[PDB]
RNA sequence: CAGCUAGUUGGUGGGGUAACGGCCUACCAAGGCAAUGACGUGUAGCUAUGCUGAGAAGUAGAAUAGCCACAAUGGGACUG
RNA sequence: AUUGGGCGUAAAGCAAGCGCAGGCGGAUUGAAAAGUCUGGUGUUAAAGGCAGCUGCUUAACAGUUGUAUGCAUUGGAAACUAUUAAUCUAGAGUGUGGUAGGGAGUUUUGGAAUUUCAUGUGGAGCGGUGAAAUGCGUAGAUAUAUGAAGGAACACCAGUGGCGAAGGCGAAAACUUAGGCCAUUACUGACGCUUAGGCUUGAAAGUGUGGGGAGCAAAUAGGAUUAGAUACCCUAGUAGUCCACACCGUAAACGAUAGAUACUAGCUGUCGGGGCGAUCCCCUCGGUAGUGAAGUUAACACAUUAAGUAUCUCGCCUGG
RNA sequence: CAAGGAUAGCACCGGUGAUUGGAGUUAAGUCGUAACAAGGUACCCCUACGAGAACGUGGGGGUGGAUCACC
RNA sequence: AAGAAAACUGCCGAUAAGGUCUUCAAAAA
C-alpha cells in the first residue's frame, strides 16, 4: 500500500486539470458519459450543499465546488465515476466565452 | 451567381433535415453544404443569424422558378473549432411537443437557444419569454 | 420502441409475489371460500418433527416441523434455538424468515408463545427466543 | 373471453309516468352493438384525499367530508 | 425507461415477399380555425396541500388569510399539424433508347462415370484393413476389348465472380415468363415509407396415392475392435434419395445486423451501363469486396453496403 | 301480474380421486464418459429411425471449428 | 529443369466432501 500510496499521489499530481466555478456551483446542466457510465451533473442554488454520493462527491469537494446536484445514472465502478464526471466538468462552457466567440455582449442578453 | 453540379435531394422532416446536415458539418469541420428550400427551414435559418451560430444562408432558384435551394455555411473561428456544440429536436413527426408560455424550456440556463414558433414563425426564447406567448417547440440549439 | 406501437400496446409492468404467500389466506370456514388478507402472524398445529441435513456448505442436525395453519394449507417449518417439544400435536404460532441452508422453510416458530416452552438458559437475544428475566 | 342483442332497432295510434322515452300496448317493418374490443370471466362502492416520488406518477381508497347502494333473504303496496 | 432502456458476439430483427385498415409523409397559394397559444366570465363543495398569522407554557395540534388543477363558454393570433379549394416537379411510377445476367416454369437432346447383362482373351486370387476377418472366385473372379439396357448427377469452364425478396440457381436447345442497371429536351402530378389482420413463397428430413430404382445408405444382419460396443472400421442391406399430383411449413432459414430516407475522410480491387476509341488504361452512374480516420462500442470490432449523425413504421426483449 | 315450489336439459367455475407422467431440490450411491484441447469419431441446428442411458447413424444448414499453408 | 513433398489412422476409462492465506494506511520525530 504505502508504494502504490504514493506512486497514485504522484500520478495525480501530473495530470491535474483546471476546474471553473460559478457562485460555487456548476454553470449548466451537464451528463458526462464515459463508456457504460453516465453522470448527471445539474446546477444547484447556494446552500443544498454536495448532494453527490461516492466517487462524484470526492470529486466535488476535491474541485472546490460547494452546491451541486448528481445522480449516478450507469455503473458503480469508482474509476469509470471519476472519468465520467471530470468529463462532464471538463466540457462545460463558460457564461463568456459563449457570447465572446457568439460575438455578442459580455453576459448580456 | 452561383452554379452547383450534384443532386440536391432532402428528408421530409424539415427540423431533422437541417438538424443532420449541421450536426456532420461540425463534426467533419466542413463549410458549404447545400439542402432544399423551404419557408420554415428559411425562417429557421433567419433566427439564427440573428443569434450567430452561421455565418451566411444563400437560397436560389431555378430559371423556371419552381424549386429552390438554401446553400448555408457555418461561423468557424481561426483554430476551427464550431460555435455549434449540439443540437436536439424536440417535436419530431408523430409526437408533437406543445408547450404553454409558463413552461417554455430554457436551453443550458439560457446559453443555448430554443426554436418555438408560436403565431408569427419562428423566435428565439428570450424573445418568446417577453412576448408572454408560447407555442410550438423546434429544436435545442446550444 | 415506437410511439405508436407503445400507444396499441402498453407498458405492462412485471408483477410481485410474496415471500409468505400461505400467512396471507383467511378461511372463513361457514362458506369455505379463500380470500387474501394480508397477516402478519399466524397459528398452526404440527403434524411432523425431526432432523434433516442442510445444503452443501454447512452441513450439521437440525430439527424441522411440518404445520396446519389456522387456514387448509400445510408447509415445513424450522425450529429455532436450542430444545424443542413438538410432538406431532402442539399448536405453534409463525411467522416470517427464510433459512438458508434448508429448502423448502419460509417461516420460522416463534418460541414462547402457544405449547412451545421458551429456550430457558437464554440472556443475549431472550426477546427473540422467549425469555424473562434471570435477576 | 369473437360474436352479442328479438322489446333488442324504428315508425304509427293509445295508455302510463312529476316528465321525455318500447316505460307499456296493437300494428308495420329488421334492425342495433362488435376487433377503436361487444359479449363473457374475475375483481371492486366512486371521489375529495392518505403514504410515497425531484418530477412524471405509483399505491390505499384509515379517520372525516360529497354521491350511490343496503337493512335476516326475495318480492308487493298503503300513507304522504 | 412519454419524461427515461435496448435487439452482431450478453434476453430480444419474424425465413422471405405481396400487401388492405392504421401511423408517417415533397414544395407553393387561398379559406376556414379542429389541434396550438393567449384575454374575459363561470365552475372545479368544505377539510387536507404550500406560505403568513393567532391560540394553547412552545410544540403536536386547532383556527385564521393566501395559495392551484382541470372543464365549459366567449373574444383574438395563423407559425406548424389536420380539413378543403387548387398549382409545380424534385419523390415515386410509365414510355421511348441503350443493356447485363446458373431468375423461373414446360418440353426435348447429349457425353463421361458406376452397375447389370451379352460375347471374346485369360488363369488364381480378388476384395477389405491400423492388422485382419466376413464376402466374391476353377460354376473361371479381378483384369482387358466390344455391345446392349437402365437410373442419378451435369468434370474442365468455375472466379480475391453473376442473378433472385429469401429458400436457391452451373451439360445443350426451344417456348412461356420475372425483376434489375444507364441516359432521358416525354407523361401523369405526391399517386410515397412501414405494416396488426390476410395472402404467396419457403433447404433438408417426413406423409398419401401411382411410377421409378444405376449408385449411395437411416433401420437391420454378419465380421472386427473393445473390459463391454446396441458406435467409430469393413462386407452386405429395406425405407429413402428420383418423377407427377397432394400435404407438412420447420433449420446456425446467419451478414447471428427489419425496411425506408438524408448526410459523413480517403485508398485498393473487381463487375455492368454510358463517354472516348486497338487492348491496357481515364472519367461518369450503379452492384459486389479489402484496408482505413473522425464517429460508435464493455471489448472484440463497425466504419459511405455502418454496429456513425437522425427521422418514420413494424416485430421483439425484461434474471437462471 | 308475480316472489317462491316442482320437474328438465344444457353452460361456466371449484374441490377431491385409486393409479400414473414428468419436474425441482438432495446425502457420498449405482452404469458408462456424451461435452470443454483436433475432448481423442470436430462441434452445433432442423429432421427420421434405433439403442440401458448419456447418445449413434442417414439428409440438409453454419463456423460460433483445430492443424495446414503461401515472399 | 522447374520442381515439390506428403499425412493415415491399434487401443487409450475414471479420480469421495467442505476447505485457508492478506492483515491496513492512518503515516509518521
Ligand atoms: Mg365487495
Ligand atoms: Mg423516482
Ligand atoms: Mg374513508
Ligand atoms: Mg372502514
Ligand atoms: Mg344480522
Ligand atoms: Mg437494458
Ligand atoms: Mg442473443
Ligand atoms: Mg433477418
Ligand atoms: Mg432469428
Ligand atoms: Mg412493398
Ligand atoms: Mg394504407
Ligand atoms: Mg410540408
Ligand atoms: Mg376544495
Ligand atoms: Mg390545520
Ligand atoms: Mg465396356
Ligand atoms: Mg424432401
Ligand atoms: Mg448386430
Ligand atoms: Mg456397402
Ligand atoms: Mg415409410
Ligand atoms: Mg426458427
Ligand atoms: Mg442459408
Ligand atoms: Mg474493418
Ligand atoms: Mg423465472
Ligand atoms: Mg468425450
Ligand atoms: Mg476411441
Ligand atoms: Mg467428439
Ligand atoms: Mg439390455
Ligand atoms: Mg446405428
Ligand atoms: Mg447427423
Ligand atoms: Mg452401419
Ligand atoms: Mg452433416
Ligand atoms: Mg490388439
Ligand atoms: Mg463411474
Amino acid at each position: 500500500v504505502p508504494n502504490a500510496i504514493k506512486k497514485a499521489i504522484k500520478a495525480a499530481h501530473n495530470s491535474l486539470h483546471t476546474i471553473e466555478i460559478h457562485k460555487g456551483s456548476i454553470y449548466h446542466e451537464v451528463i458526462g458519459r464515459s463508456g457504460a457510465s453516465r453522470v448527471l451533473l445539474k446546477p444547484a442554488p447556494q446552500g443544498t450543499g454536495i448532494i453527490a454520493g461516492g466517487a462524484i462527491r470526492a470529486i466535488i469537494e476535491l474541485a472546490g465546488y460547494s452546491d451541486i446536484y448528481t445522480k449516478n445514472l450507469g455503473r458503480n465502478t469508482p474509476i469509470n465515476m471519476i472519468h465520467a464526471t471530470m468529463d462532464g466538468i471538463l466540457k462545460q462552457l463558460s457564461p463568456r466565452r459563449v457570447a465572446i466567440l457568439r460575438n455578442k455582449n459580455l453576459n448580456e442578453l | 451567381m452561383i452554379t452547383t453540379t450534384k443532386p440536391i435531394k432532402a428528408h421530409f422532416d424539415p427540423v431533422a433535415d437541417l438538424l443532420t446536415k449541421i450536426n456532420n458539418a461540425r463534426k467533419a469541420k466542413l463549410m458549404t453544404v447545400t439542402t432544399i428550400a423551404s419557408k420554415l427551414k428559411i425562417a429557421i435559418l433567419e433566427i439564427l443569424v440573428k443569434e450567430g451560430y452561421l455565418a451566411n444562408f444563400q437560397v436560389l432558384e431555378n430559371k423556371s422558378k419552381t424549386k429552390r435551394i438554401v446553400t448555408f455555411n457555418l461561423k468557424y473561428t481561426q483554430r476551427r473549432i464550431p460555435s455549434i456544440n449540439g443540437v436536439k429536436q424536440i417535436s419530431k413527426p408523430g409526437l408533437r411537443i406543445y408547450r404553454p408560455f409558463e413552461k417554455l424550456p430554457l436551453v443550458l440556463n439560457g446559453l443555448g437557444i430554443a426554436i418555438i414558433s408560436t403565431s408569427d414563425g419562428v423566435m428565439t426564447d428570450k424573445v418568446a419569454r417577453l412576448k408572454k406567448i408560447g407555442g410550438e417547440i423546434l429544436a435545442y440549439v446550444w | 420502441a415506437t410511439i405508436a406501437q407503445l400507444i396499441r400496446k402498453p407498458r405492462k409492468k412485471k408483477k410481485v409475489k410474496s415471500k409468505s404467500p400461505a400467512l396471507h389466506y383467511n378461511l372463513n370456514l361457514l362458506n369455505k371460500k379463500v380470500t387474501n388478507v394480508y397477516s402478519p402472524l399466524k397459528r398452526g398445529v404440527c403434524t411432523r418433527v425431526g432432523t434433516m441435513t442442510p445444503k452443501k456448505p454447512n452441513s450439521a442436525l437440525r430439527k424441522y416441523a411440518k404445520v396446519r395453519l389456522t387456514n387448509g394449507f400445510e408447509v415445513l417449518t424450522y425450529i429455532p434455538g436450542e430444545g424443542h417439544n413438538l410432538q406431532e400435536h402442539s399448536v405453534t404460532l409463525l411467522r416470517g424468515g427464510r433459512v438458508k441452508d434448508l429448502p423448502g422453510v419460509r417461516y420460522h416458530i416463534v418460541r414462547g408463545t402457544l405449547d412451545t416452552v421458551g429456550v430457558e438458559k437464554r440472556r443475549q437475544q431472550r426477546s427473540a427466543y422467549g425469555a424473562k428475566k434471570p435477576k
